[PDB]
């Protein structure tokens, strides 16, 4: 049950904070600016915190890869079929915060190439691998949703908070599905 | 509270020890998590103003290289659209390292970015090191604008903040107009049989 | 150079000369050549589009006024080859047609024909209920259900749909019938993202049709 | 010319055809208000249709009889003279004659030429005259204004004497004139484009200065 | 010989030609010449009148007006377009048209008409002026016309 | 399959399709009235078509590599393949074909076999020898190409319009400028 979601346009900042939380309203606006910074720069430090084993060789540039769920979206815009994508995907932040796991809740960092950061904070605690690959379908299908009603949007100049009406109302709908 | 219409990403930057801490007391909401400069190398203040009859949020990222952040206070520069750059007038070091920042910021921040220069603790005129006409000549030549602020001459650098953020937002602002008899009855169909 | 060259008037043209200076648009036939592109290309065009219809602008009525005007021109193109393209009953295409389509001259001839063919050609399907207002003295209308340009555009707002509009008031326009075309957005049935073309003619079309 | 739009239908052959059959027969009855009336639009819009045999016999016939019997008093067009540059040029060396002087904060960086004349000095008036027909014609007299005039007015005496200025078919050609100042501005930045002149012989008539394409080209004195 | 024009909604045209038969190369010899415009302006009023009327194919009128043994015949686009056509005998005739071949002729020279119109620097108001319109119109009127 | 069949399937069934001769019409009604405004300065028309396409290129990247989510390009030649192969052809029906390759592995063409923006076209005479018409292209290239940290010059060399048969776009690589996120 993903509660929250969050996006950091590109080098920190926050632009969209939509949660779906029954009642909670704990966090006021101003600081979860200072969430997603922390979380921007805590993803800067974890990037320059390899073990030296892993630095000079790596050889694993087979796991990387993403299977992908039938359906894990629901039940378009310019896409088109029953789903956003059937073939499996590649990780770009392969040296970056992916997750953080509590013993309440899990956060979930999926990164554009471009720099474009989603957040997913969900309250379910799976063998905290399998979820790796929900969150980051989840993400990708939420990536494709903002690529289609936030991008195509005259109204909206680059890196500032979105605004808009269909968006968050269909991501609204795509974690209603998804519980 | 998400009315703001744009975001600004704005760096304080300046050398070690010249009081940037003290210079951020006062354009801030003094609340939230403390401290965290040493934990990854920024502390966060934000600011609202309107602008044009429009919300702007402010966003103020005080880095600080010690002997750690070597990658990490460069890629903190990502998409800065405001720098702050700040030095001491006791020690003629802090006002020789101003050059170095810029290069620092010109080279790795936004393109086009709009750069200040504070000049902290003038209060203090007994150890004086750097006189405000060579300030004033170094700011001409690269296109900043320049003050000097003080604890008991305080309120000049919250109206220094104001006006960068303003000339700012008349370089980030792409222009827009204010989009704000329809017919009314039982229609009856005229598609073909 | 003997291009008409309308100053010095009509220019003798014997009737043995047979030189051809290909032109590359007038070799290319019209056919109806498939060359369907995405969506998502047309929408990015359009929003630059009205993005940099928005820094040129003053006012939502001088914006609603250029970007008619902006579709008023595809509006003149398209008439002519939906209206001639149409006559094709299954090198040059004008001897492959024993007899041109009849062209409308009637009130509701011509919004059948746009109901029918025209939104049919532009997105891909006939468009949904063309009723009338009948009560006091014309307001026909066109409605669509979901449109397909201004899809994107998020708002309660409808200033970005006046393209189709101008496209619209082109058509009849050219066609003989002058209008006042407009769009209102009347979210009922379910879809919300519905939107009305009104449609208002003129005193001259009223007096001729009667 | 009610039927047609001469002052629905752009047929601008038509036009002019329909035209020169009428000043035609306003010639044909001795009528020689409607000749000018009609010779007035047909040298003002229709110009660009008129060739040169055209537009030659047209003036030789209809225009200048018009012209001598004060039928028309008005030029056929504004859109003459589009330059009036003003200079003046130092005789001597350049120590000569020098224009007189005329007796904490927050510092930010984000936020036509005027002429100057002294009464003795002799200037250099210069306008580019322009002829869009096929004929000539011959200008008279240059002024200025009335109220920029009694200050600088170019030397009545020097044009008398330089006579009639012709002007070339379809030419742009200049006329260069002396210029005499006698009474001094003080603090008063007036400004200079009325240039009245007589064309053909005519009461002289106001022209404002028009530049290549609807701008006005003004200068300060 | 014969003398076909295109004319817009606001009466002007867009493209004017005229056409011989080679064993005369003048064309009309100098009255003819001069009242061709005017005759077409008269007929335009004819094919405005038929252009709103029920009572088949509507774009094409044929035989509209009449002369001094000049047939006068008129086709009409979608836009509103008005193709005009005089017919003139060979200085002694009763000119009688052939439907077919100016209902071909009419059709293509349409076609020639709407490829002109679709590119996007043509304007309605403007002029046709083009070296390869007038070839292919007049190449067109050799295999059509006569 | 590397990248052609995969291409080929996305547009076959992934994307829902509009007609093209709108999307012509559209370009040239923009162009047209461009021209217009501008007063036949054909110099600045395509200064203003470089910064249109350069907006929506920027936009743009997002769609692509939303839709594909294929790795970052090594060096200069997976990034054409992929441009060439499946970029333009899930936007467009066209697939350009490669050719010029330099000498040092820094430059290439991309051969346009049809281009649909210019479909119903022809250039006024005054302008057959400054006015490239298909220059939103070239913006949409260079900001596209510039938002993966590829910063690089394109440009027209020959149009079918203008004169030669072939057209082509020129695409010369300045650097690989390194800001380009903590990734890989
Ligand atoms: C490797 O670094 C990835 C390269 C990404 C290439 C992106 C190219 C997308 C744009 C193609 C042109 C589409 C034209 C659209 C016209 C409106």
């Amino acid at each position: 049950a993903i509660e929250t979601i969050l996006v950091i346009n590109k080098s920190g900042g926050l632009i969209y904070q939509r949660n779906f939380t029954n009642d909670e309203q704990k966090l006021n606006s101003n600081e979860y600016l200072i969430l997603a910074s922390t979380l921007h720069g805590v993803f800067a430090i974890a990037s320059q915190l390899t073990p030296k084993a892993l630095q000079l060789t790596q050889q694993t540039n087979i796991e990387n890869t993403i299977p992908y769920i039938p359906y894990v979206g629901m039940s378009l815009g310019s896409f088109k079929g029953d789903d956003f994508f059937k073939e499996p995907f590649t990780n770009w932040n392969k040296s970056g915060l992916r997750q953080l796991c509590t013993d309440q809740f899990t956060m979930f960092i999926y990164q554009t190439l471009t720099g474009l950061k989603f957040v997913a904070i969900s309250s379910s605690v799976s063998t905290s691998n399998l979820a790796i690959q929900i969150a980051d379908n989840f993400l990708r299908k939420v990536y494709c949703l903002y690529s289609d009603y936030v991008m195509k949007d005259p109204s909206y100049s680059m890196e500032m908070p979105i605004r808009s009406n269909l968006f968050d109302e269909k991501v609204k709908k795509m974690v209603e599905n998804l519980q | 509270g998400y009315d703001y219409d744009y975001l600004f990403k704005i760096v304080l930057i300046g050398d070690s020890g010249v009081g940037k801490s003290n210079l951020l007391s006062r354009f801030t909401t003094d609340e939230f998590n403390i401290e965290s400069k040493s934990t990854i190398g920024v502390e966060f203040a934000t600011r609202t103003i309107e602008v044009e009859n429009k919300k702007i949020k402010a966003q103020i990222w005080d880095t600080a290289g010690q002997e750690r952040y070597r990658a990490i206070t460069s890629a903190y520069y990502r998409g800065a659209v405001g720098a702050l750059i700040v030095y001491d007038i006791s020690k003629s070091s802090s006002y020789e390292n101003c050059n170095h920042w810029l290069t620092e910021l010109r080279e790795n921040a936004d393109d086009n970015v709009a750069v200040g220069l504070i000049g902290n603790k003038s209060d203090l005129a007994h150890l004086r090191a750097v006189p405000t006409d060579e300030a004033k000549n170094f700011a001409m030549e690269n296109q900043m604008l320049f003050t000097e602020t003080s604890a008991l001459n305080s309120d000049n650098v919250d109206k220094a903040f104001r006006e960068l953020i303003v000339a700012i937002f008349q370089m980030v602002s792409k222009h827009q107009v204010d989009l704000s008899g329809a017919p009314k009855g039982p229609t009856i169909s005229l598609t073909p049989a | 150079s003997d291009g008409y060259e309308y100053t010095v008037g009509p220019k003798q043209a014997i009737t043995s000369e047979a030189s051809y200076i290909p032109s590359r648009i007038y070799s290319e036939s019209l056919l109806f050549k498939r060359q369907e592109a995405s969506l998502s290309a047309m929408a990015f065009l359009f929003q630059e589009m009205i993005s940099q219809l928005h820094r040129t602008c003053k006012t939502a009525g001088d914006f609603e006024t250029k970007l008619s005007d902006y579709g008023h021109n595809i509006g003149i193109r398209l008439l002519e080859l939906l209206n001639f393209r149409a006559s094709v009953s299954p090198e040059s295409l004008s001897n492959y047609i024993t007899k041109m389509r009849r062209r409308d001259l009637k009130i509701l001839d011509i919004l059948q024909f746009i109901h029918g063919t025209l939104w049919s050609y532009l997105f891909n399907h006939v468009s949904d209920d063309l009723v009338k207002s009948s009560e006091r003295d014309n307001e026909y209308m066109i409605v669509d259900n979901f449109p397909t340009l201004t899809q994107f555009i998020p708002g309660e707002n409808v200033s970005c749909e006046y393209f189709v509009c101008g496209i619209i008031k082109g058509f009849l326009f050219n066609a003989g019938f002058p209008c006042g075309v407009t769009a209102h957005r009347m979210p009922q049935g379910g879809h919300s993202q519905r939107t009305v073309y009104l449609i208002q003619f003129d005193r001259q079309v009223l007096d001729r049709e009667g | 010319i009610e039927l047609l739009n001469i002052n629905q239908s752009t047929w601008l052959i038509l036009q002019k055809k329909i035209l020169q059959l009428c000043i035609k027969v306003s010639r044909k009855i001795n009528d020689f208000e409607y000749v000018a009336k009609f010779s007035s639009i047909l040298i003002t819009k229709y110009t660009h249709l008129l060739n040169q045999s055209e537009q030659d016999a047209l003036f030789k016939e209809y225009i200048q009889p018009s012209i001598t019997n004060e039928s028309i008093t008005s030029y056929w067009d504004p859109f003459i003279l589009r330059e009036v540059v003003i200079n003046r040029i130092l005789d001597s060396d350049p120590t000569s004659n020098e224009i007189p002087l005329e007796s904490q904060e927050v510092f930010n960086p984000f936020k036509v030429p005027i002429l100057v004349f002294l009464v003795g000095d002799k200037a250099e008036f210069t306008c580019r005259v322009q002829n869009p027909f096929k004929f000539d014609f011959t200008i008279n007299d240059i002024q200025l204004d009335e109220e920029i005039s009694e200050f600088c007015e170019i030397d009545r005496k020097a044009v008398s004497y330089s006579g009639p200025y012709n002007v070339k078919a379809e030419s742009i050609r200049s006329i260069t004139l002396p210029l005499i100042i006698k009474k001094p501005t003080y603090k008063k930045i007036y400004e200079i484009s009325c240039l009245k002149i007589s064309i053909l012989k005519l009461p002289l008539q106001k022209f404002d200065i028009i530049n290549d394409s609807c701008i006005y080209g003004k200068l300060k004195i | 010989p014969q003398y076909f024009a295109i004319i817009g909604k606001k009466d002007n045209p867009v493209y004017e030609i005229e056409f011989t038969n080679a064993e005369n190369p003048q064309g009309f010899p100098q009255d003819l010449k001069e009242l061709n415009p005017f005759i077409l302006h008269a007929s335009l009023d004819i094919v405005e009148d038929l252009q709103w009327q029920i009572n088949t194919d509507n774009c094409y009128l044929g035989k509209v007006d009449h002369f001094y043994g000049l047939a006068i015949t008129a086709y009409i686009s979608y836009s509103g377009m008005k193709f005009v056509m005089i017919h003139g005998n060979s200085a002694n005739s009763s000119v009688v048209i052939d439907d077919n071949n100016m209902r071909s002729f009419y059709q293509e020279v349409h076609e020639l008409y709407v490829k002109t119109l679709m590119n996007p620097f043509y304007k309605i108001t403007d002029p046709i002026r083009s070296p390869a319109f007038d070839s292919r119109v007049r190449t067109l009127a050799r295999k059509h016309l006569s | 399959r590397s990248l052609k069949a995969m291409g080929e399937e996305i547009w076959k069934n992934k994307t829902e399709k509009i007609n093209t001769e709108l999307f012509t019409l559209t370009y040239g009604s923009i162009v047209a009235q461009l021209c217009q405004d501008y007063e036949r300065d054909f110099n600045k028309v395509n200064d203003h078509l470089y910064s249109m396409g350069y907006n929506i290129g920027c936009r743009l990247i997002e769609d692509f590599l939303a839709r594909t989510a294929l790795p970052r390009c090594e060096n200069l030649v997976k990034t054409s393949e992929v441009l060439s192969k499946c970029a333009f052809k899930i936007f467009l029906n066209i697939t350009p074909n490669i050719t010029n390759w330099s000498h040092n592995k820094d430059t290439f063409s991309l051969i346009l076999d049809e281009n649909p923006l210019a479909d119903f076209v022809e250039l006024p005479m005054d302008a057959m020898k400054s006015l490239w018409y298909s220059n939103i292209l070239c913006g949409v290239l260079k900001g596209s190409l510039e938002m993966v940290q590829l910063d690089c010059d394109v440009w027209f060399v020959s149009d079918i319009l203008r004169g030669d048969s072939q057209t082509e776009i020129k695409v010369k690589l300045n650097r690989i400028l390194k800001d380009e996120i903590p990734i890989g």
